[PDB]
Order: structure tokens, then C-alpha cells, then sequence
DNA sequence: AAACTATGCATGCTCTACTGCTTCTGATCTAGTCGACT
DNA sequence: GACTAGATCAGAAGCAGTAGAGCATGCATAGTTT
């Protein structure tokens, strides 16, 4: 599935969770950027409120192309159930 | 109260250690 | 001396 | 420590039927069979049962010939007991119609056992006969088959359904099973010889936690010149259960999709994680913090020569009182093994200790690594046996200065005469201790060291009824477990009348 | 420091090393001089140029040097009278030596 | 007693007290120093939770909230530290005496009552419960005030009214060429004159030696365990309270610490699946345990619940003879159990009934104990503690129950059977020969912890920065050497006399 | 007959949780002073 | 009334102690292979 990127923020999840995370989405088909880029399309926080989440997408924007499509904010949830079901999951209210 | 810890007060003061003496 | 069925 | 039993059984129309106001012989058969398969599954002692029955239509052994050995089927071979066993105690065996001697299905249990037997080292033998003896006997085959028993060292148990108003037939089965016992052992045979009320007393608890203590060999000094060579064991200590749960995920049911780590992060709003080859040790020193790295440490370390048991002196057994014993252990030192003189030494030592009144307070440190401990060792003599007892005793931190008020010299907690005289007849009519007077000597109606743990009993009551019924609320308490928590129901009898007049003469307002 | 030391893993250096260093705004390279333990990787490449003492083989020394190269050095007995009279006549001997006024 | 100790360091600053007899002798101050930084270690170690202060009088310099003249508090109520330790050493030695002569100066007047005063202040200024108010006076001048009587009227007055407020005065008077004289003007200022304190005094006070004295063992104040309830059936109940007079002491537990910064790191734990990477909670997960080669699956309440038998306290179950307790069936530290009237009145009369008559009887109460919620009874036997009191009526043996553990049947082992030889008598006689000699009276307070010990002067001299750590001398080794020399022959005699002439017991 | 490996025991150190006792802090309240009004 | 300041109660934090599990280390004991 190369249409789709994934992206995890790594400063609120730790390193070893999100080294775990990318390890489990490559062996499961999934690709999963290491480095944040333009072509992203789905971003997951961990254990975070909405304030911070609009902040961090405001903070990407400030250094983003214009005319593009940022990236949808996404719980860990999505992720988990995502990985879960070997396929992606659709996106609902509660996850956004 | 004699014998009173004044490093400690309201805890009784201990002698030191001497091991073993024999008679 | 307990042994057998009881040990 | 390996055996081997072979459990045999009676399942003839003789046992379906009996008085309708006891239970039937067949159903305590079953009974008392569960019970030891429960007892054997749940100690796991290497031990393998078998189960063969007599008296069922089907015929299914290794020996067949004529009609001889008929009736006769070898229900369970050899194998480590499970649950699948009990299953098929539950339901598989059935009441049978056909009769059948017993003398047969002795025959076939001594064949199972010769040939399932070799391969491995079994050093025990056993053969259990549930019977009723309402079959005729054929009596023409005795002498080979206590001859076989003697050279295969095989033992034999009888479980009958009444204990040492029977039918002649009864009468004459009991006996030969008598001559049987007489011939394969003697006298002290009359007492294998069980009866299923007994039995189920005997066998209504679990097996107790057992553990072997590793013997652990020093030499105990007095000076620079004396040694004598000791073993010292572990006697009393706190036991726990030998398997612990295992952490599991609820759908799938296994331990491998369960994984547990420990990550270290600072108190920034990042929470950003360091290795473990970043993090140092560090104390506590009044109102800051001083670092300690281990390397540090292990170079400051008190370093002691591990292994040691010296005396360090001798005192009065009076300065050393019961109250001030610490640790979590206590140590039984013998001579070494295979030692005459050591053992004359450790002799002469608790000899002169016994008779001096006196007690040897020394260091006992396990090994490098453990921390050394000051403790007292004290003769323990019996008509038997003789040794040393080490306890290990405070040090001048551990002890705690605590003051209390004195209730002697109080004016308003002064007891009166007849609340003294309330106690003391409560005291008098609970006493747990009998005082017979031809052997002036004392006996517990309540030994407390003789009861086992109701916590292993719980624990063993709930997996079993777990696994026997996977889908039910777990049970409440067994009536025996509290039975043997509680004491005899004489002593509670006497105790009520004292207990009102306490009551009434001791006024007690809860505040 | 004393912790340090018996552990063979790490370089101590006096403060005059980083003292030198702010005043001659380089990195100046280290030296016995400036050291009070080696760890071994040190111990092996300060063994090549610097002998075991604080000298070195392939820079001349001066006044100050030889003195604190001699300051390392601790008294010792291992001679007699007798043989260290004649070694010091053998050296005086050597070297054109004999010229010395005491 | 609650709250915390608060203790108040006053030093002269006199030209007096900097003079030294003989050249090889501390001078008064030095000694001050030294026991303010002996007491400083030992609360560190003890009880870190008290506060101390230290304060001078009669310096050129002032600091104080009132601003009052020749007062110089060096250091506030507060916890003690190292870095007090630290800045104390700084007047350790003689450039140290110059470093604070020039600091704050030495040799000028001063009054008493602003010193009180003082102290006063910074006894109202902590906000936390000061269970005890104390002063010390390290001085060595008996006439403070001989040329002006109204300054030794107001110093008596304001010592008068700090004793009111509840705050003890102690006076450690120091080494004088006169000689020191409390009669002169201390015997109203000092909270306690003992009679013996009233000869002149030739040498300082032997008070000094006690608190130069380190103690390394922490001090616990009074805790009880638990509360429970004793209940001789099920409608007579009494209130009793548990105590631990022995427990064993354990180094402080280490604290993680970032490398870089020595800052403190935070630890946590969590459970995750490997096939989804969820994280799951300590509810979602199950048990096992695997019997008779099958699996069974338990709840984390079931496995709770397996624990729970009868609800805590103790229950009685009769009364036995202290002969059938035996010494070597211990099990586990015994307790101690005392009346506690605040939960029900009229526990008193009955504990007290009941201890004089287990007394009278020599008998042992046998109950079932569970301390908590959901922990499995065990068996357990109070025996009755007499009163025991020392010489000087100190009292050594509270009153009570002594509350020791029964093993159960899986407690015990069993033990190999090994075939018994008897000596003879005269190896015996030798035996007893030898212990004799070897005799000693044994206390329960006649050792210490050598890893304990250790462990708290390498703490010391790490926050301290010591050249060296001090070594503690460890009384648990045999003394080979004593042993050797009072034993004798009786050794050789002994092995001789039970030993084969080729035996090698070291082989 | 000798070497390697499975099995077990004893002990110290550490995370993690839970229960109970003591102390500190936030929150809920009456006396003194100034002021408003009538 | 409003403000300010005193004094009273109840919940939370710290601490002590216990229990369970795991790890590491060391050691001993017995079974299997060559």
C-alpha cells in the first residue's frame, strides 16, 4: 500500500515506542516515513489534548508549502486497530 | 531524666558498642 | 508410617 | 521419590446396589479415587497411575488365553496423571453386570506393572484392591503369586466397604485377603488394610508444599586452631507457593503476545527518554542529593571473606531472649557427613553447652555476596538426634526504644476481685492443653504445627474446580478447612458460661 | 578522583590544561605534565613518545622541564658508597667531564 | 510527642574564647565548631527532618530580621545539609579563625537580652510543629554582665520569659583560666540547676563528650502498626494496638539520577500488545497457571479473592501452657500488642485482667491474626510481658503481649537421618574447660551493622569531599588473637583427645 | 569414564502495588475597624 | 457592608511496612551424550 503515508511524532511517544510502532506497520505492509515530509498524509500523537495538537499543526504549517493538504490528526487508536486488522481503518470523528 | 539523648530529644541515649570482653 | 495411596 | 500405583477396581453388580440410608461402595470407590488423582495431579512428584478394572463386560489385556483372565481391562496404562484422567473417572467408568475374581485382576495389574515398568527407575511399587469380596474365590494360584510379589517387590493395599453384619462369603474373603497380607509382610500387614470412611478422612486435604533444603557445608571455628566440619540446613521457614501467575491477553489467551519493559524519561515536557548506560545511582544526604555510581560503590563496598561460621563467644542462654530473634529462618547444624570425629566434636560442644546452661553467639555469613549476621546457636538434644539450632539476633539498629505506660501502678485500669476471678475461670475452662495424670503429661487438643496451610487448600479448591468447570463462579470455603481453623467443639461448650459473666461484669462502650 | 583512578577507564587532567588552553585560544596537546591518570589506551600512545617518567625523547628540555622531570622521581637506595663514587667517576671520565671546578 | 526538634547553635564571639592555655590544645571556639558539626552529622543521619540554626553574639558585623547590633545569625531554622557542614568548616582551623574574624569581627560588646531576643524570633518565624524549643550557650565567661546591672536584669527577665514560652535553655560552659562559676549569674538563666552544678568547674563540661559522640542509626518516633481488634467471641471485643520493637534497618533505597546533570529521571512501566501495539491496562489482561497439562484462566479479582478468609484482627481459640512453645519454631519477628483505649473504653481493665492471670498461670493465649484485608489468618500466640525496669527505673520491658508466629505443617522440613555418637566424658570436661574461658556477657545492643556503618561514612565523605573515608571497626570478627592467648593448651589437648593423629580437618 | 547441560535452591537488589498512621495545606468560618445609610 | 485577620475541619502527601514478581548472581545436584 504505497498510496498512503504514516507518520508518528516522535517527542510525546519515546523512542522505543515509536522504534516498536514503525518496526510493527513495515512488518505489516505499512510505510511509515522516519523523517517528517510533505508527502504525509496521516499524523498519530500519543497521549495528547486538542490545544496541543492544533499548536503542532499550526507549527508545521508555519514551515509547510502552500497549496497543499496537511495532514489529518489522528489518535493512536486509528493506529492500533489499523495494525490490528492488517489493513488501514477508516476515519472517523473520534479519531480526528 | 537522667541519661536523655541531647541530640535526640524523647529517645533514650544508647552506649556505644563494645563487642565482646571477656570476663 | 504413611505410604501408597497415602504418600 | 518415583512410584508407580495401579489403582484396581471393582465395578460388579455387587457394589450397584446397597442400603439406601449409606452411601453405595461404588460411589466411594470413585470417590476416594478422585481424591488421590486430584492429590497426585496437583503434586508434581513424578509419580504414574494406572487404572484397571474387574467385573466389566469388555476384556481388553495383555494376557488373554482361555477363559482365564476374563473381565478384565486395562483402562489407563502407565502415564503421568492430567485432568483427561479424572474426566474419565467421572464418566467413563460405568457399573458393570458380570462378576469377576479378584485373583485375576491381581494377576493382570502384577503383568502391567512388569511390563510397563521397565525402561525407567521406578523404586516404588503399588497395588491398591477396591473389592467387596462378594465374588467367589479361586484360591489355585496363591503360592505363585506371593512368590512373584516377594521377587518383584511389589507392594499391596485393600480397601473394603467396612472397617476391622457381613455375609459368610464376606467372612472368608476377609480371611484370605488376611493370609495374603500375613504372608506378603506379617502382622504390621493387618493395618494396610483400609475401609473408604477412613480413607476419605484421611485424603480430604491437599498435599502439603514440600521443598528439599540444599545442604550447605562450613567449618565452625573457636579460634585459629579448632574447626569442626558442619553441614547446616534450612528447618522452619515461610513457605510460598512454587508457580506464579503468568500474565496473559485475554482473546488470544497466550503469554507470547504480552510484552512488559521499563523505560526511564526526564521531567520535561518532552519526556524524553535516556538509556540505561546514562543513568547513575544516587542517594539521599539531607536535603540533597549526592551521586553514587555503582562502580563507586562496589569499590567502597564492605568487603568480607564469605562462608564463615566462627564463634564469636559463649553466654548465659537467660541474656538471650526469644523476643529479640530476627531473620526469616532457622538453621539446623549437624556434623558432616560421614564424619566420626567432626560428629564427636559437635557432640562434645552440645554436651558442655547443654550442661553449662549456655548458649554460642556468632557470625554466620552465607557466602561473598551476603551480608554478614551476628546470631546465637543453641543445643538441641533428643533421644535420637542431636544438633545445633541458629536464630539470628538483632543488631544495635534494629532494636526500637519505645515507652509504654505501666497497667500495674494505674488507678482507673485497677482490676477488681471479681473480674480476676471472671478471668480465671475463663482461662481454666478454655484450656487447650489436657493434664493426664497416670503419665503426668501434657497433650494438645489443638496442635497448631499439624495444620496445613488453608491458603494452598483455597488456592488448590479454586484452580480444580476451574478447570472442571471453566465457565461458574468459583466456590466458597470448604466446611473442613474451617473446621480444622477452628478449635474442638468441647472447648467452645465450656467457654460460654464464663464468657457471659465477662461480658456482664466488664462494661465495654464502643467510641 | 582517588575513585577514578582505580578505575582504569578514564583521563584526569589538572585545571592548568584547560587554564593554558583559554590562553593560547587552541587546542593545545595534552602531557604527563598535565595528567594525573592514564587510562590504558592513554598509557599505551604517551608510551611511545614520553618516557615512563615526565621526559620525552623527541623535544630538547630546558631548565624548568629537567626540574620537573627530576620532581617526579623519588629518592632511592638501591646504591653503596663505594659504587656510586666510582659511576660518578666513570661518568666524569666519559663525556670530556673533568673540567669541574668543586 | 509531634512535631519536630528545633535546636539553636549560640556561640560566643569573644576575645576570650579564641585564647589557648597550651600550644598543643583546641581553643573553645574550634571545639564549638567541632561539636556543631558532630551534631549537624548525626541529625543528617538520624533525623533529617529537624531543624537547626546557628547564631553569633558579640561580633563586629550584624544580620538579623530586627536589625540589633553585634548579633550575626549565620544560618536560620532549616534542614540540615552539606553545604552547612561545608561553610562551617571554613572556621575550622586557624586561617579559619582569621576567616571569620574577618567575616564578622571579634572583641566587641553585646547584651543577653537582644541574644534572646533573637533566638525568639527565629523560633516564631517556622511555620512547622516544633515539638521541643532548645538553646545552647557555648561560652566561658560565668560574669557576662559585671559592670552594668539593669543589662543583667533584662537578660533575666527575657531567659525568664523564654521559659515561659517553653523553650529550654542548656549552657555548655567551655575551659576558663579562672575557672568556670554557674552560681555567678547562670543558675537563673539556665532552665535546670542540677545540685551538682554548682562547684566551680575546671574543666569543660562533660556534656561536650556526648555530643561529640556520633551516632550513625537512624531514630524512629513511636508508630503503631495496626489497630486491630481482639475478640474473645463474637460479642466481647477489645481495641489493641501493634507495635514492632524489632525491625530490621535497611540502606536508604537508591534514586536514579541523570548522567549528564545529576537531574532526577522518572521511571515508568507498561504492558503492550506484540501482534497490535495497544497499550493495555492491569484489567484487560488474564491469568494462568498450567496443571495437569492444561491451562486455567483466573481474573485478576478472583486471584484477589482466593485471599480472603476472615475479616482482620486477632480472634481467640484458647489458652496453653508455655512449655508447649518451643524456641526453634520461629518463624518470623515477634510483635508487640498493647492496650488502646481511644477505640473502646474498658479495653484497659480486661488487657490488664487478662496479663496478671496469663501471668499468674503461665499460659499463652492462642489466637488467629490477620493484619489486613484479604491476607490468610495465621496462628499466632500472645505471651504475657512482665514490667521490667533497670536500676535507675528506666523503664527496659514494657508491659504487654509478646505476639510470636506459629510455623504451619508446610513451614517445616525435613532433615536427613544421621546416626548419633556420644563423646565421652572427659572430651566433654575439656568442652566445658574451653568455654568457660571463653565466657562473655552478651547485650542486645553490643554490635552494629559493618555494611550499614560503611555505607553511611562513604555517604559522609562524598558530600563532604574528605580526603578519605573513616573505617569503621567491625566487632562481629572473632578475636583470633585474644582467643588464642587465654585458650591455651586446651586446644591441643582437645584435638588430641577427639582428632585421629592423621585427620586434616582443613582438608 | 568424563564433559556438557537441565533442574533446582539460596540470597541481594529493584519495580510495583497496596494498607495504614501522621502531618501539612486548602477550605469554612467570628472579632476588630472603617465606612455607608437612615 | 466590606475588608482584614484570627481560629477549625477534612482531604492529600509523605512515610513506613508488607507482599509479589522479576532479575542477576552464585552455587549445588542430577541426567544425557560421547
Amino acid at each position: 500500500f504505497p498510496g498512503v503515508a504514516i507518520y508518528l511524532v516522535e517527542p510525546r511517544m519515546g523512542r522505543s515506542r515509536r522504534a516498536f510502532l514503525t518496526g510493527l506497520a513495515r512488518s505489516k505492509g505499512f510505510r511509515v516515513l522516519d523523517a517528517c515530509s510533505s508527502e504525509a498524509t496521516h499524523v498519530v500523537m500519543e497521549e495528547t489534548s486538542a490545544e496541543e495538537a492544533v499548536s503542532w499543526q499550526e507549527r508545521r504549517m508555519a514551515a509547510a508549502p502552500p497549496g497543499c493538504t496537511p495532514p489529518a490528526l489522528l489518535d493512536i487508536s486509528w493506529l492500533t486497530e489499523s495494525l490490528g486488522a492488517g489493513q488501514p481503518v477508516p476515519v472517523e470523528c473520534r479519531h480526528r | 531524666c537522667p541519661g536523655e539523648s541531647l541530640i535526640n530529644p524523647g529517645f533514650k541515649s544508647k552506649k556505644p558498642a563494645g563487642g565482646v570482653d571477656f570476663d | 508410617k504413611p505410604r501408597g495411596l497415602f504418600s | 521419590n518415583k512410584a508407580a500405583v495401579v489403582l484396581c477396581m471393582d465395578v460388579g453388580f455387587t457394589m450397584s446396589n446397597s442400603i439406601p440410608g449409606i452411601e453405595s461402595p461404588f460411589e466411594q470407590a470413585k470417590k476416594v479415587i478422585t481424591m488421590f488423582v486430584q492429590r497426585q495431579v496437583f503434586a508434581e512428584n513424578k509419580d504414574e497411575i494406572a487404572l484397571v478394572l474387574f467385573g466389566t463386560d469388555g476384556t481388553d489385556n495383555p494376557l488373554s488365553g482361555g477363559d482365564q483372565y476374563q473381565n478384565i481391562t486395562v483402562h489407563r496404562h502407565l502415564m503421568l496423571p492430567d485432568f483427561d484422567l479424572l474426566e474419565d473417572i467421572e464418566s467413563k467408568i460405568q457399573p458393570g453386570s458380570q462378576q469377576a475374581d479378584f485373583l485375576d485382576a491381581l494377576i493382570v495389574s502384577m503383568d502391567v506393572i512388569q511390563h510397563e515398568t521397565i525402561g525407567k527407575k521406578f523404586e516404588k511399587r503399588h497395588i491398591e484392591i477396591f473389592t467387596d469380596l462378594s465374588s467367589r474365590f479361586s484360591k489355585s494360584q496363591l503360592d505363585i503369586i506371593i512368590h512373584s510379589l516377594k521377587k518383584c517387590d511389589i507392594s499391596l493395599q485393600f480397601f473394603l466397604p467396612f472397617s476391622l453384619g457381613i455375609t459368610e462369603q464376606q467372612k472368608e474373603g476377609l480371611e484370605i485377603v488376611k493370609m495374603v497380607m500375613i504372608s506378603l509382610e506379617g502382622e504390621d500387614g493387618l493395618d494396610e488394610i483400609y475401609s473408604f470412611s477412613e480413607s476419605l478422612r484421611k485424603l480430604c486435604v491437599f498435599k502439603k508444599i514440600e521443598r528439599h533444603s540444599i545442604h550447605w557445608p562450613c567449618r565452625l571455628t573457636i579460634g585459629s586452631n579448632l574447626s569442626i566440619r558442619i553441614a547446616a540446613y534450612k528447618s522452619i521457614l515461610q513457605e510460598r507457593v512454587k508457580k506464579t501467575w503468568t500474565v496473559v491477553d485475554a482473546k488470544t489467551l497466550k503469554k507470547e503476545d504480552i510484552q512488559k519493559e521499563t523505560v526511564y524519561c526526564l521531567n520535561d515536557d518532552d519526556e524524553t527518554e535516556v538509556l540505561k548506560e546514562d543513568i547513575i545511582q544516587g542517594f539521599r544526604y539531607g536535603s540533597d542529593i549526592v551521586p553514587f555510581s555503582k562502580v563507586d560503590e562496589e569499590q567502597m563496598k564492605y568487603k568480607s571473606e564469605g562462608k564463615c561460621f566462627s564463634v564469636l563467644g559463649f553466654c548465659k542462654s537467660s541474656q538471650v531472649q526469644r523476643r529479640f530473634f530476627m531473620g526469616n529462618q532457622v538453621l539446623k547444624v549437624f556434623a558432616a557427613r560421614d564424619d566420626e570425629a567432626a560428629a564427636v566434636a559437635l557432640s562434645s560442644l552440645i554436651h558442655a553447652l547443654d550442661d553449662l546452661d549456655m548458649v554460642a553467639i556468632v557470625r554466620y555469613a552465607y557466602d561473598k555476596r551476603a551480608n554478614p549476621q551476628v546470631g546465637v546457636a543453641f543445643p538441641h538434644i533428643k533421644h535420637n538426634y542431636e544438633c545445633l539450632v541458629y536464630v539470628q539476633l538483632p543488631f544495635m539498629e534494629d532494636l526500637r526504644q519505645y515507652m509504654f505506660s505501666s497497667l500495674k501502678n494505674s488507678k482507673k485500669y485497677a482490676p477488681t476481685e471479681a473480674q480476676l476471678n471472671a478471668v480465671d475461670a475463663l482461662i481454666d475452662s478454655m484450656s487447650l492443653a489436657k493434664k493426664d495424670e497416670k503419665t503426668d503429661t501434657l497433650e494438645d487438643l489443638f496442635p497448631t504445627t499439624k495444620i496445613p496451610n488453608p491458603r494452598f487448600q483455597r488456592l488448590f479448591q479454586c484452580l480444580l474446580h476451574r478447570a472442571l468447570h471453566p465457565r461458574e463462579p468459583l466456590p466458597p470455603i470448604q466446611q473442613h478447612i474451617w473446621n480444622m481453623l477452628n478449635p474442638p467443639a468441647e472447648v467452645t461448650t465450656k467457654s460460654q458460661i464464663p464468657l457471659s459473666k465477662i461480658k456482664t461484669l466488664f462494661p465495654l462502650i464502643e467510641a | 578522583v582517588k575513585n577514578i583512578i582505580l578505575s582504569n577507564k578514564h583521563d584526569v587532567v589538572k585545571p592548568a590544561w584547560l587554564l593554558e588552553c583559554f590562553k593560547t585560544k587552541s587546542f593545545v596537546p595534552w602531557q604527563p605534565r598535565f595528567m594525573i591518570h592514564m587510562c590504558p589506551s592513554t598509557k599505551e600512545h604517551f608510551a611511545r613518545e614520553y618516557d615512563c617518567y615526565g621526559d620525552s625523547y623527541f623535544i630538547d628540555t630546558d631548565l624548568n622541564q629537567l626540574k620537573e622531570v627530576f620532581s617526579g622521581i623519588k629518592n632511592s637506595n638501591e646504591q653503596t658508597p663505594e659504587e656510586m663514587a666510582s659511576l660518578i667517576a666513570d661518568l666524569e671520565y666519559r663525556y670530556s667531564w673533568d673540567c669541574s671546578p668543586l | 510527642y509531634s512535631g519536630r526538634d528545633s535546636l539553636i547553635f549560640l556561640v560566643d564571639a569573644s576575645k576570650a574564647m579564641f585564647e589557648s592555655q597550651s600550644e598543643d590544645e583546641l581553643t573553645p571556639f574550634d571545639m564549638s565548631i567541632q561539636c556543631i558539626q558532630s551534631v549537624y552529622i548525626s541529625k543528617i543521619i538520624s533525623s533529617d527532618r529537624d531543624l537547626l540554626a546557628v547564631v553569633f553574639y558579640g561580633t563586629e558585623k550584624d544580620k538579623n530580621s530586627v536589625n540589633f547590633k553585634n548579633i550575626y545569625v549565620l544560618q536560620e531554622l532549616d534542614n540540615p545539609g552539606a553545604k552547612r557542614i561545608l561553610e562551617l568548616d571554613q572556621f575550622k582551623g586557624q586561617q579559619g579563625q582569621k576567616r571569620f574574624q574577618d567575616m564578622m569581627g571579634h572583641g566587641s560588646d553585646y547584651s543577653l537580652s537582644e541574644v534572646l531576643w533573637v533566638c525568639a524570633n527565629l523560633f516564631s518565624d517556622v511555620q512547622f510543629k516544633m515539638s521541643h524549643k532548645r538553646i545552647m550557650l557555648f561560652t566561658n565567661e560565668d560574669n557576662p554582665h559585671g559592670n552594668d546591672s539593669a543589662k543583667a536584669s533584662r537578660a533575666r527577665t527575657k531567659a525568664g520569659d523564654l521559659r515561659d514560652t517553653g523553650i529550654f535553655l542548656d549552657l555548655m560552659h567551655l575551659k576558663k583560666p579562672g575557672g568556670f562559676d554557674i552560681s555567678l549569674f547562670y543558675r537563673d538563666i539556665i532552665s535546670i540547676a542540677e545540685d551538682e552544678d554548682l562547684r566551680v568547674h575546671f574543666e569543660e563540661s562533660s556534656k561536650l563528650e556526648d555530643l561529640l559522640r556520633k551516632v550513625r542509626a537512624k531514630e524512629t518516633r513511636k508508630r503503631a502498626l495496626s489497630r486491630l481488634k481482639l475478640k474473645l467471641n463474637k460479642d466481647i471485643v477489645i481495641s489493641v494496638g501493634i507495635y514492632n520493637l524489632v525491625q530490621k534497618a535497611l540502606k536508604p533505597p537508591p534514586i536514579k539520577l541523570y548522567r549528564e546533570t545529576n537531574e532526577p529521571v522518572k521511571t515508568k512501566t507498561r504492558t503492550f500488545n506484540t501482534s497490535t501495539g495497544g497499550l493495555l491496562l492491569p484489567s484487560d489482561t488474564k491469568r494462568s497457571q498450567i496443571y495437569g497439562s492444561r491451562q486455567i484462566i483466573l481474573e485478576k479479582e478472583e486471584t484477589e479473592e482466593l485471599k480472603r478468609f476472615d475479616d482482620p484482627g486477632l480472634m481467640l481459640m484458647g489458652f496453653k501452657p508455655l512449655v508447649l512453645l518451643k524456641k526453634h519454631h520461629y518463624l518470623r519477628p515477634s510483635l508487640f500488642v498493647y492496650p488502646e483505649e481511644s477505640l473502646v473504653i474498658g479495653s484497659s481493665t480486661l488487657f490488664s485482667a487478662l496479663l496478671i492471670k496469663c501471668l499468674e498461670k503461665e499460659v499463652a493465649a492462642l489466637c488467629r491474626y490477620t493484619p489486613r484485608r484479604n491476607i490468610p489468618p495465621y496462628f499466632v500466640a500472645l505471651v504475657p510481658q512482665e514490667e521490667e525496669l533497670d536500676d535507675q527505673k528506666i523503664q527496659v520491658t514494657p508491659p504487654g503481649f509478646q505476639l510470636v508466629f506459629l510455623p504451619f505443617a508446610d513451614d517445616k522440613r525435613k532433615m536427613p537421618f544421621t546416626e548419633k555418637i556420644m563423646a565421652t566424658p572427659e572430651q566433654v570436661g575439656k568442652m566445658k574447660a574451653i568455654v568457660e574461658k571463653l565466657r562473655f556477657t552478651y547485650r542486645s545492643d553490643s554490635f552494629e551493622n559493618p555494611v550499614l556503618q560503611q555505607h553511611f561514612r562513604n555517604l559522609e565523605a562524598l558530600a563532604l569531599d574528605l580526603m578519605e573515608p573513616e573505617q569503621a571497626v567491625d566487632l562481629t570478627l572473632p578475636k583470633v588473637e585474644a582467643m588464642n592467648k587465654r585458650l591455651g593448651s586446651l586446644v591441643d589437648e582437645f584435638k588430641e583427645l577427639v582428632y585421629p593423629p592423621d585427620y586434616n580437618p582443613e582438608g
